[PDB]
RNA sequence: CAAUACGCAAACCGCCUCUGCCCGC
């Protein structure tokens, strides 16, 4: 239970942070860490209203990678300083929840200014969704 | 069975607060122009809310006139889990008890469900108003625009008792005085009983002008203040002709309760010999 | 009743949280004025800029900053208070009552909330003999309540922003079924949630000024300018209990009060009439608390003696009611020792702890009289 | 039926085109808050529709014109898709232009296909007296 | 820590015009700019309030930043006028601008201090 | 002589339960 939250997250953030680029590996190792992301973000609440003006966000400019634009520093730059805001009006006992998903992210929105627009930030957005949909499968929406 | 139309009874005029509203720590806005608004499911759901609760306690007097009230008692079903039992309260929705009748002829018969509308299983009644959303009236469109405040904020405390510790937040609500439009169409359907719906339907807005709208209200942001414009028919032959034969009733400077009472019968008298 | 007018009796400040910069204010005469800086910082461009900006973040010596617009100027005013006290040396922040409309009213949530300690304060002087059958209901915590043994007796001991009133309104309000702790509020079950009280209409410009309260207590007093209702100006407000909200909720309502309202008859019925016989039970017993101590100012005891035979429900709003008239304290006042080390343990005086004069030691009365009686009726 | 070509460009220049209402349900006695949220259009956007009329027999299209200006004339009082008894309808036609598209136009490719004029009329004014002088110069064509 | 602090008012001092960058400078002076909420709302919630409407309204924007520092005093203007020398050097340029656009990169530097402010505290 | 010590909200509730390809060659 919470015996898992412990162990399980302390096993998994000095893998965390040692891959901070989003381009780490398109093989089944990022989709076999990002099960391990939402082990330990089961126990927490983890409630994703807040989370759907970012992963909107994230929404409204995956079609403007798509032929719209080959921008995508507006809509990075507007993802970076929200999620600082979500501790930055949310906080209490779903804080303590919402730093461990903090520090995967922020490793991974530095790249994507610099990065490729068709590369690199569609292996952010794969990693992105693989967070949200086991999530769902272990209890939690 | 045999859904009809005759006609569609339309109720415009204006919502009033004489005192400050709130809606949902901001009011939910027009995101286009930017004002705010009262819903639609906000002045539909709090007419059935203040109706529901007002057969709950009359199943001796309705009963002899509307049948399927003899089907239940005056209670409630959320102690006791079961579903259509004698408690009054019969649809768990995922956590709360609303008076839904579950069938089409139930509803039919149902003083409630034949004017809020009803659901069920494969029977699913369907409404008879539809009431639209009230947006800002065009004369206060234009203080808007004139930076003359349509809403404002007011900062309340929670006085912990002990330590005097004071616990402030800051409310939003719309300001004392702003007036917006609304619109309610009643369809009408069945010709046998709409004197009911008509004298039903301003009931429950009778006792929202002495009740409260939106938000908290039990501290001041309610005081709705229904001022009415004009009720027309709109018969069958008006979409047909596309004439001005529909009956004004007139109603510039009457109330909710000075409609439902003595006044009554002479404004609809024409419609009744339009049916 | 509807729409139940009241009166008022001793100057009356609703706070809004803010106050008045002496940028704000240039009082020509004994009467003060609030200029409209919005419109008078564009009204001075005409005739010219950025020393506005740098004048106005500096605030040197006000008193020129605010004169200096009668050269070749003058007239720029929004409601002109009036100052009725020897005072105003700007060197003041008068803090501001609440206007919808530059109208003073009285907020709706400002007379629930002192409503609200009448009631409670009903509800524990009746209900220990009695207090275990309502926590006997899916709270099992009452044994702790009977050992201890009326459940004020336990709570003095049971301490031993600020949630200290958690699990008492708790009890008298709202019992829940579980939580970390024994029990919580829960919004859903609440008597006073049929209460229906709305904001009165707007007093008048008229009866609107300035004052100077002064804290007694101590060998060195302290002004504080404020601005308040004065005493005479009657308005009107409309408080009415919905009955049929509480007929829906006769089996769903877990709490004190409602082992309060089973007992003088249906308790759908008598709602509305143990709630004024809990006001004219605090604020009288308050009322008379006050005679006991005469640090004050003598005239203080002749407002007291001539609040007696006064028609109507009388009971405190505003700011200047003091840490006995916002609180149930009043009621634990005879426990003596048994709140003097609770009373240490949250503490009181700063800048240790106040030994003597723990709670009681300060009174903020507006020029002799003491603040914030409104009666209704 | 699409988007007009300026809410296209309120597209492009960062206006939103749908917004999230959150409606609660509530029971009766406890006052327990059932909520939920809706992806609606935006109040005030702007769709082209096009509606066309395969005229089969000049016997009877006057009569057949008159149904779907009757139709159309119920959806403007009623509304169109959605939850719509609490408001989400409220649907209203702006007619731009009618045209006839005789049979002598598709074989030539002349612009002599007859157009109504239906600037800033309601779909109630159609069918309004002058239905006979709207659609006046369609009888010389039959 | 002040000198670095003070390395960063450099930085305030660098962007004088309003183009300061499109890239991670607005984030990287914020984050060295946040490191109390309720003395700036009259001008957070009123740079929210002039974002959807203009121009004499933008004088009140400015006279309302110069009047929270009139107010405090004490130890109260320390910190207050170090908040004021960061904004109102972008305002300066900002009379005579495009409002719609040029203002959305302070507008969102505005948001972004802010954010930080409450996750470092 | 006049103030500054501190507080900008906590909670729970987050969708539901009815329908899910026929007709004609
Ligand atoms: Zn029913």
């Amino acid at each position: 239970k919470g015996k898992q939250w412990e162990a399980i997250q302390p096993y998994f953030d000095n893998v965390v942070r040692e891959a901070k680029n989003f381009l780490e590996w398109s093989p089944n190792k990022r989709l076999a860490n990002a099960v391990t992301v939402a082990a330990y973000l089961t126990s927490q609440g983890l409630k994703t209203n807040q989370v759907r003006k970012i992963l909107d966000m994230a929404r409204t400019t995956e079609l403007k990678v798509k032929r719209g634009e080959g921008d995508i520093k507006d809509d990075l730059v507007k993802m970076r300083y929200l999620l600082a805001y979500t501790v930055g009006k949310a906080t209490g006992q779903s804080k303590y929840s919402l730093d461990a998903f903090h520090r995967i992210l922020d490793p991974m929105l530095e790249v994507l200014m610099g990065s490729p627009k068709k590369e690199n930030f569609e292996k952010f957005y794969d990693f992105l969704q693989a967070v949200v949909a086991y999530h769902k499968f272990f209890g939690g929406g | 069975m045999d859904r009809r139309f005759y006609g569609k009874i339309v109720i415009k005029g204006k919502i009033k607060a004489v005192t400050g509203l709130h809606i949902g720590n901001p009011v939910i806005k027009d995101p286009h122009t930017g004002l705010p608004y009262i819903p639609g499911s906000s002045l539909k759901g709090r007419l059935r809310s203040l109706f529901e609760i007002l057969v709950n306690s009359r199943l001796g007097e309705w009963r002899e006139k509307y049948p399927s009230l003899a089907n239940y008692s005056p209670g409630s079903c959320r102690p006791d889990n079961q579903e259509n039992c004698g408690k009054f309260f019969n649809r768990k929705i995922n956590r709360g008890w609303i008076h839904v009748c579950p069938d089409y002829e139930t509803a039919l018969a149902c003083p409630v469900c034949r004017l809020f509308g009803a659901s069920g299983k494969e029977s699913n009644f369907p409404s008879r108003i539809i009431v639209r959303d009230a947006f800002l009236t065009k004369e206060w469109e234009e203080k808007w625009r004139a930076g003359e405040a349509i809403t404002e904020a007011k900062i309340e405390v929670g006085i912990d008792r002990v330590t005097s510790q004071a616990n402030p937040r800051t409310n939003e609500r719309v300001v004392a005085g702003a007036e917006f439009e609304f619109e309610i169409i009643y369809n009408v359907e069945n010709t046998t009983h709409w004197r009911d719906d008509i004298k039903n339907l301003l009931t429950a807005m009778a006792l929202l002008e002495d009740s409260y709208l939106g938000g908290s209200g039990s501290r001041g942001y309610g005081k709705v203040k229904f001022i009415f414009d004009s009720f027309e028919f709109r018969p069958l032959d008006y979409y047909r002709t596309g004439k001005d034969e529909d009956i004004v009733s007139i109603d510039a400077r009457e109330k909710s309760v000075s409609d439902i009472l003595s006044g009554f019968d002479s404004l609809f008298s024409e419609v009744e010999g339009k049916l | 009743m509807t729409e139940r007018t009241l009166k008022v009796l001793s100057p009356l400040h609703i706070g809004t949280g803010n106050e008045l910069t002496p940028v704000d204010i240039y009082p020509r005469e004994n009467i003060i004025h609030v200029l409209d800086t919005e419109r008078l910082v564009n009204d001075l461009m005409n005739l010219g800029e950025l020393n506005e900006i740098l004048a106005l973040l500096k605030n040197p010596p006000a008193y020129i900053w605010k004169g200096y617009i009668e050269e070749f100027h003058l007239d720029p005013s929004d409601y002109s208070i009036y100052t009725l006290k020897i005072h105003g040396r700007k060197s003041m922040q008068i803090k501001e009552f609440i206007k919808l409309n530059g109208r003073p009213y009285i907020p709706g949530s400002s007379l629930k909330g002192a409503i609200r300690t009448a009631v409670l304060y009903k509800a524990l002087k009746e209900c220990d003999a009695r207090a275990v059958m309502r926590v006997v209901s899916k709270v099992n915590g009452d044994v702790a309540r009977d050992i201890g043994r009326d459940v004020l007796d336990y709570y003095m001991s049971f301490l031993s922003r600020k949630r200290a009133d958690d699990l008492l309104e708790a009890i008298v309000f709202g019992m829940e079924p579980d939580r970390r702790s024994k029990i919580r509020y829960e919004p859903k079950r609440d008597p006073m949630k049929a209460l229906i009280v709305r904001d009165s209409k707007p007093v008048g410009r008229k009866h609107l000024a300035v004052y100077h309260v002064e804290v007694i207590g101590n060998p060195q007093p302290i002004p504080i300018w404020v601005e308040a209702i004065e005493p005479g100006a009657a308005t009107d407000v409309e408080i009415h209990v919905d009955t049929e909200a509480l007929r829906l909720n006769a089996d769903y309502f877990n709490g004190l009060l409602w082992e309060c309202l089973k007992e003088r008859g249906e308790p759908g019925e008598v709602f509305e009439d143990f709630l004024w016989e809990a006001v004219d039970e605090f604020y009288t017993a308050v009322m008379k608390y006050e005679t006991i101590e005469v640090q004050k100012f003598s005239q203080v005891r002749s407002f007291y003696a001539s609040l007696e035979d006064h028609s109507g429900h009388v009971l405190r709003l505003g700011w200047g009611s003091g840490w006995l008239a916002m609180t149930i304290g009043l009621l634990l006042v005879e426990k003596g020792y048994k709140w003097e080390n609770v009373r240490k343990k949250l503490g009181l005086g700063k800048k240790g702890s106040g030994f003597s004069r723990e709670f009681p030691k300060t009174r903020r009365l507006a020029d002799g009289m003491p603040m914030g009686w409104v009666v209704l009726e």
